[PDB]
């Protein structure tokens, strides 16, 4: 694998290390079908079929999935915007805050305040290995403003609804923080900041609402 | 949907002979303009590239991607209809000697883009690895006023792309020396790199 | 010799008898000679500053009323970059034609104009004919730049048209980079070989 | 069979074609798959060798047969560009390109013109393959009326 | 015939261009030229309205300058506007192109012919000027001319004149 | 003597010569670079090339006037005239016929033959609908013409770069009598 410049011509990188992930199958080592298995996270844009070894490379994929962790979540592009839309409870209360000279210079070139309200998340999966499954997505040193219940899939390659978030949260001061990601866990343990495509795509937060 | 890079599609030879979508032609047929309608057009080069520019150097080494792109596509074109398609003829030299394709660009790549033959081939005698290229009338960059060569760049890329697609790595710099009566004479050396230098030793 | 980079023509427009000539001549540094007003019509000063590191001379054309000049006026306001509107808050009739003249001057001066507003004789407070309000409103919804302009003892012009040369200097300041000129190198005796 | 590519500068490949007879319509059984790529960007390394050398192992563009592996003897063509038109070549018996040498020679250098036209595109980047419905007719009856 | 000084006015008034060549001292040489120029193309525009109860121009090729610019008869451009001033010490030539770029020579050598030797040259000054300063990036328009290759563009056809 | 025979005299002797290859190459560079830094938006790249060859014309327009001098055009089909015979002729090597005048003469359209811009393009296939090639005559003709104070208003309408019959570019001019005090 230090022959091809693979950490150019592409269907020889795939055969050369689709035989490095047999070989280390047969030699039964775990740390290097576990590498080569993430490693092949640069090329399944292009040279692959629409599951049928992706479902005979998941067979590979699987052992070791159920052993310890040996892969931890190859792809960081997964969810595409988060929306925090507060749903209408009543129109009753918003709860708001609050000569001589001087020439003219005509020549011159959001927060929420959120309330008893559930959001939103959609995200989707990049190839088309099928049932890729979700648990237990919440926020990260954010405060009680988190989710509760996680039974969730996701199909093949669509861009896929997350429905029932249901957020609670307590009131603080209106110190104005922005969130980017969450903490999500796909079938496995909870990794990291999943960010978003393209730019950060940011949220801003403030307290609840006590008034 | 003929090369994906997916696979290698597998097709039998002897098939039917298929309808003709779209055939051009090659040779030269030598056809004239106006030598202000290309200044104009040098000038709106110019008059964008000093508009999405913040500093000199990047404005230069972006100005010579221009001319990288004519560089890249005129070394395929000038040697194969220098040999003369289906009027079958032989396959020139392929040269691979840097003072055997110093002498062809000196005679044949000048002689296309200008009329005449640039006039010397300058080696460096006092030291090596610097080969000046001059002239003693550039005829693009003579309705530029001043002193300041940055608008050189456009026809020094034209020569670095010709050698860094010819498989000589090198990097060129214009300057000026107004030597004479030719108060625009505009030097060119180039500059060809280390890791070049030991191979035409052996 | 000349030196400067750029070179814009501004024009100051109103009825006559409003105070613009009085008005300019303290303001400019001078013209170098009286001359006349009504030989050829307009008379022009010059004016130089310098906005970002460039350096500009601006030639002030104040303009006369006096019905003869009917084309001539009109030919003059060709090619005109920079303008003011000047009326007096003593007299009351200047203002009904204010909108004339601003009509008249977003016709045939170039496709694009900077018209500022100025309020001439502040001096005497006490003859308001029209309020400031609302030549500060007919200002604000016809994109303008209004100054008191109070006469004597004021500065409102050496603020405003500096920022009216700002606000036209970007309406024209488009881009350059660099003339710095230091890349020298290749001093040899030429084996040359042709 | 004969498999037929044309290799870039990084050794990317821009075309990639096999044609053969009709009397085995699958064609290269068991090495379509598994050797045929290998063998190609294996042996670059000669006709990259003999890029430098000024005579071979006074035209310098054609190569001859420059390797003979299991009988399958390969053949090249170095561009100014140094685009490299490598071609195997496989049959039943020991294929000889010496049949087709005087003739073949008009086969690398007919495809020149496919190539050098398809280069004068100002939107064609260099590595990036040739996804042109009109390149494989183009180069198929060349294939068909030339072999 | 002769000419001393080049002056060149925009379309718009003031001035974008002047060399006083041969003064052989120091001339007066600031902001009167701009008020100069621009009360030229003031009565400019004044010898156009006041024209009497009457309600051409076709000069040659007199090889000015020594292949050179230009043939054949050819035609002018305006009518009603000022042409030509006469006076004892100069006398002045002006021409209009066809955009509203008025070219004006003073000329040092007094006393209908000096109009087709003067157009004939202010003409060759006029590709000068579109070949010169027109292809020229670091040229805005509506700018002075701080182009130095047209000063000595120039300065060899008026000296290979005079 | 006419303006059909004209403008090969300038063509003859002193017009400064350059090929067209080059030409091709140079329009073909700045048109795939302005492809690749605005990400193929390509009904901002007919923007962007109508405003870069709206500033080619104000410079033209002065070196065509030097270069033969006309008079005023007295009338629309007089404009097309020149543009057949003597703007295309003396700056390219190309002579445009007209064809396909409107009810009124309000309009016109202008065949262009063969194009000296396009020699070996072959567009992409994303570009195929909402691109014009050489937009950048639609940016020198509405250039030049509007300092000659005839507002017209220039687009194309179909081309051979799409696979379509014929280039052909509709001139619609609407409004003058603005310029300089002389006559």
């Amino acid at each position: 694998i230090e022959l091809l410049n693979i950490n150019t011509w592409l269907i020889l990188q795939k055969k050369i290390l689709q035989l490095c992930i047999k070989v280390s199958r047969k030699i039964n080592d775990f740390e290097y079908v576990a590498k080569f298995s993430s490693i092949l996270i640069t090329k399944y844009t292009h040279l692959l079929n629409q599951s049928e070894q992706d479902a005979l490379f998941k067979e590979y994929i699987q052992p070791s999935i159920t052993n310890e962790s040996i892969t931890s979540y190859w792809d960081p592009f997964i969810l595409r915007e988060v929306v925090i839309n507060r749903i209408l409870d009543s129109d009753p209360t918003s709860n708001e805050i609050p000569n001589p000279q001087e020439v003219f210079n005509p020549f011159k070139r959001a927060e929420f305040t959120c309330r008893v309200q559930n959001p939103f998340k959609f995200d989707f999966t990049i190839n088309d290995i099928q049932l890729d499954e979700e648990i237990s997505e919440f926020c990260e040193i954010d405060r009680k403003a988190v989710s509760y219940s996680g039974p969730y899939n996701v199909k093949a390659e669509s861009i896929r609804s997350i429905t029932l978030p249901l957020i609670i949260k307590k009131p603080t001061y209106k110190k104005i923080y922005e969130i980017s990601c969450l903490k999500i866990s796909i079938l496995k343990l909870p990794l990291q900041k999943f960010d978003i495509i393209n730019d950060s795509r940011r949220s801003n937060p403030v307290e609840e609402e006590a008034e | 949907t003929v090369g994906p890079k997916q696979a290698i599609t597998s097709e039998a030879s002897t098939t039917y002979i298929p309808s003709r979508i779209y055939s051009e032609s090659l040779l030269f047929k030598r056809q004239e303009a106006s030598l202000s309608a290309m200044a104009f057009l040098f000038q709106e080069m110019i008059s964008q590239l000093h508009r999405t520019c913040k500093t000199a150097g990047d404005f230069e080494t972006k100005l010579s991607d221009y001319g990288h792109n004519i560089g890249i596509r005129l070394l395929e074109l000038l040697n194969f209809r220098a040999s003369s398609s289906n009027y079958i003829t032989k396959m020139r030299r392929r040269d691979l000697k840097i003072l055997d394709i110093l002498q062809f660009i000196h005679g044949t790549l000048w002689s296309y883009l200008f009329n005449h033959v640039s006039d010397d081939l300058v080696k460096s005698s006092e030291r090596d690895n610097e080969y000046m290229i001059v002239d003693n009338f550039p005829t693009l960059t003579q309705f530029i006023p001043g002193e300041n060569v940055s608008c050189e760049y456009f026809v020094c890329g034209i020569i670095k792309g010709f050698l860094f697609n010819a498989g000589f790595p090198c990097g060129v710099t214009a300057h000026r020396m107004p030597q004479g009566g030719h108060s625009q004479r505009t030097v060119y050396l180039i500059q060809f790199d280390r890791q070049v230098l030991d191979r035409e030793g052996l | 010799g000349y030196d400067y980079d750029y070179l814009f023509k501004i024009v100051l427009i109103g009825d006559s008898g409003v105070g613009k000539s009085n008005l300019l001549s303290r303001f400019t540094t001078d013209e170098f000679n009286i001359e006349s007003k009504s030989t050829i019509g307009v008379e022009f000063a010059t004016r130089t500053i310098e906005v970002e590191n460039k350096k500009i001379k601006a030639q002030i054309w104040d303009t006369a009323g006096q019905e003869r000049y009917r084309a001539i006026t009109s030919a003059y306001y060709r090619g005109a970059v920079g303008a003011l509107i000047v009326y007096d808050i003593s007299k009351s009739s200047s203002y009904e034609n204010c909108n004339h003249w601003l009509t008249e001057l977003r016709e045939n001066a170039d496709d694009n104009v900077a018209v500022g507003l100025i309020g001439n004789k502040s001096d005497l407070a006490h003859l308001r004919a029209v309020p400031t309000d609302e030549a500060k409103n007919f200002a604000m919804e016809n994109q303008m730049l209004f100054t008191e302009t109070s006469a004597l003892n004021s500065d409102n012009v050496d603020k405003a048209f500096r920022e009216l040369i700002v606000a036209i200097f970007q309406m024209v300041s488009k881009h350059q980079v660099d003339l710095s000129g230091s890349g020298t190198n290749n001093m040899g005796s030429n084996g040359a070989p042709k | 069979p004969q498999y037929f590519a044309i290799i870039g500068k990084k050794d990317n490949p821009v075309y990639e074609i096999e044609f053969t007879n009709a009397e085995n319509p699958q064609g290269f059984p068991q090495d379509l798959k598994e050797l045929n790529p290998f063998i190609l960007h294996a042996s670059l390394d000669i006709v990259e060798d003999l890029q430098w050398q000024i005579n071979p192992t006074t035209d310098n563009c054609y190569l001859g047969k420059v390797d003979h592996f299991y009988g399958l003897a390969i053949t090249a063509y170095i561009s100014y560009s140094g685009m490299k038109f490598v071609m195997i070549h496989g049959n039943s018996a020991n294929s000889s390109v010496v049949i087709d040498d005087n003739n073949m020679r008009s086969f690398y250098q007919e495809v020149h013109e496919l190539y050098v036209k398809t280069l004068m595109n100002p939107f064609y980047k260099i590595t990036d393959p040739i996804r042109s419905p009109a390149f494989d007719s183009r180069v198929r009856t060349l294939a068909r009326k030339h072999l | 015939m002769a000419i001393e000084t080049i002056l060149v006015i925009n379309k718009s008034g003031g001035l974008i261009y002047q060399r006083n060549f041969t003064n052989d001292e120091q001339k007066l040489n600031s902001n009167e030229y701009l008020i100069l120029a621009s009360t030229l193309h003031g009565v400019f525009a004044i010898a156009s309205q006041l024209t009497p109860k009457a309600l051409n121009t076709i000069p040659y090729i007199p090889y000015v300058g020594m292949d050179d610019f230009f043939k054949e008869p050819f035609t002018n451009w305006n009518k009603s506007g000022l042409r030509q001033l006469c006076t004892d010490q100069f006398t002045m030539f002006i021409y209009q192109t066809l955009t509203g770029l008025k070219f004006v020579a003073i000329s040092s050598s007094v006393m209908n012919l000096a109009i087709q030797i003067a157009d004939n040259f202010l003409r060759k000054v006029y590709c000068l000027y579109s070949d010169y300063v027109m292809k020229d990036p670091s040229y805005s328009m509506e700018m002075p001319i701080r182009s130095n290759l047209f000063d000595e563009k120039v300065k060899k056809m008026v000296e290979n004149l005079q | 003597r006419s303006l059909k025979a004209m403008g090969e005299e300038i063509w003859k002797n002193k017009t400064e010569k350059i090929n067209t290859e080059l030409f091709t190459l140079t329009y073909g560079s700045i048109v795939a670079q302005l492809c690749q830094d605005y990400e193929r938006d390509f009904n901002k790249v007919n923007d962007h090339l109508y405003s870069m060859g709206y500033n080619i014309g104000c410079r033209l327009i002065e070196d065509f006037l030097a270069r033969t001098a006309l008079p005023r055009c007295e009338n629309l089909v007089k404009t097309s005239e020149v543009l057949s015979k003597c703007a295309f002729k003396i700056f390219l090597n190309i002579t445009p016929n007209i064809t396909n005048w409107s009810h009124n003469k309000d309009t016109f359209s202008l065949i262009l033959d063969e194009n000296p811009l396009a020699d070996f393009v072959e567009l992409p296939m994303d570009a195929m609908k909402s691109l014009w090639y050489s937009n950048i005559l639609c940016g020198v003709l509405k250039g030049s013409l509007e300092m000659v104070q005839l507002d017209c208003d220039v687009w194309f309408v179909s081309d051979i770069l799409r696979g379509d019959s014929q280039t052909e570019i509709k001139v619609k001019l609407n409004r003058i009598l603005k310029d300089e005090i002389p006559i």
